[PDB]
């Protein structure tokens, strides 16, 4: 299943990925020259894309569709910055749009105190409830706990 | 030092099915068959300790029923370049451990695309001890 | 003996799910062929190719790595992005042996940009 791991380099992403998926990590940059790494879990056969999203690539990161199923978006939690506005809106309506055949799991990374705001005036202002829509979760992470990790998983190996 | 000005993979019968300019200055791809027509088929079935086309070194190995070329300027040593000339023919010989036809070529096409990038790469001859080569490809 | 058109399109069968190395390696070397008796070249094709190429990255077939190279290698002058590849590229590097490297280095030279190139003069220095 090809379920795309976003974010940027920078990240940590690559961090947690490596983490789970090999046990261990990696630095806190997400991926210059990408990931496509497959994972059997629940002996289910799957491939990761994880990309340090970094921008011209990141114009481009739609760059790909085929096969296309299903969402890590990793999104890191404490991020104060970059996560709202026009920019996370843009990006998950194009998204969601351009590939209305994928469920879509956003994973809310180093929340460790969380240095954010408010867990709910975020999940609202990316219309969580916008929801009437394909299956979904919020999910709470600071990368060193996996705060949430497993279920994720779990959860998507539903069916 | 860019010797190959151009390698090419020959029939008998007068024809190339395989050449790597190493560096063009007559364009296309046509131009060169036409060079070829001229002088492979004048040459063909008959090869020469020197060969010459003005100013400009011609080398190369045969079969009997393939041809072997490569292009260089002739203005510069015999023997290296022989040995070079030799060094693939052998390689190639000793690897293949038989004598290329056209069926050598069919037989198995994806040898000399491999081949041909091995030793030299475009025009200068990274690679080589055939033998070696040979050992130290298989995969 | 065989033609181009039908190929090209064809060649993204191994881009489809399809799991038989070697109908692909030869699909490749026909391609290959194509281009090697002469063959008109583009972006287009190129960049559905760059999607197309690109996902097919979990094998660890040696072999199989070796015939990437050639390909991208026939990119150069006239070649399409390298960030995807960054990271490939250094899979090569890290790569075990030695051979991976080579290859890599011998496409990315006609075509690359100045920047990155800091980057890469460690992996020269080593």
């Amino acid at each position: 299943m090809r379920i795309l791991m976003v974010g940027l380099d920078g990240a940590g992403k690559t961090t947690v990925l490596y983490k789970l998926k090999l046990g261990e990590v990696i630095t806190t940059i997400p991926t210059i020259g990408f990931n496509v790494e497959t994972v059997q879990y629940k002996n289910i056969s799957f491939t990761v894309w994880d990309v340090g999203g970094q921008d011209r690539i990141r114009s481009l990161w739609r760059h790909y569709y085929r096969n296309t199923e299903g969402v890590i978006f990793v999104v890191d939690s404490n991020d104060r910055s970059r996560i709202g506005e026009a920019r996370e809106v843009m990006q998950r309506m194009l998204n969601e749009d351009e590939l209305r055949n994928a469920a879509w799991l956003v994973f809310a990374n180093k929340q460790d105190l969380p240095e954010a705001m408010s867990a709910a005036e975020i999940t609202e202002k990316l219309g969580l409830h916008s929801i009437r829509n394909r299956p979904w979760f919020i999910q709470a992470t600071c990368a060193t706990s996996g705060e949430g990790l497993y279920e994720g998983l779990e959860w998507l190996s539903n069916s | 030092l860019y010797t190959v000005k151009a390698i090419l993979i020959l029939d008998n019968d007068g024809d190339r099915l395989f050449a790597k300019y190493y560096d063009d200055t007559y364009p296309s791809v046509k131009e060169q068959k036409a060079f070829e027509k001229n002088i492979f088929n004048k040459t063909h079935r008959t090869d020469s300790e020197i060969a010459l086309l003005e100013g400009l070194t011609v080398v190369y190995k045969s079969s009997i029923d393939l041809y072997f070329y490569v292009i260089g300027s002739s203005y510069e040593n015999e023997l290296m370049l022989m040995a070079v000339l030799n060094c693939l023919f052998d390689s190639l010989s000793q690897m293949l451990r038989k004598n290329v036809e056209k069926r050598a070529l069919l037989e198995n096409m994806e040898g000399l695309f491999l081949a041909v990038d091995e030793i030299v790469d475009g025009g200068v001859i990274l690679e080589s001890d055939p033998q070696q080569v040979v050992h130290r490809v298989a995969l | 003996h065989l033609e181009k058109s039908a190929v090209l399109q064809e060649a993204r069968v191994f881009n489809e799910t399809p799991i038989n190395p070697r109908k692909c390696a030869h699909i490749l070397t026909k391609i290959l062929y194509l281009i090697n008796q002469g063959e008109h070249l583009g972006t287009t094709e190129a960049t559905e190719a760059f999607f197309a190429m690109t996902k097919l990255f979990q094998s660890n077939d040696p072999t199989l790595r070796r015939m990437c190279y050639l390909t991208i290698k026939e990119m150069s002058c006239i070649a399409e992005d390298v960030i995807i590849v960054t990271s490939s590229l250094t899979k090569d590097m890290t790569g075990k042996e030695d051979n991976y490297r080579g290859p890599a280095v011998r496409a990315l030279c006609q075509i690359t940009d100045s920047t990155m190139l800091q980057a890469v003069e460690r992996y020269m220095k080593q």
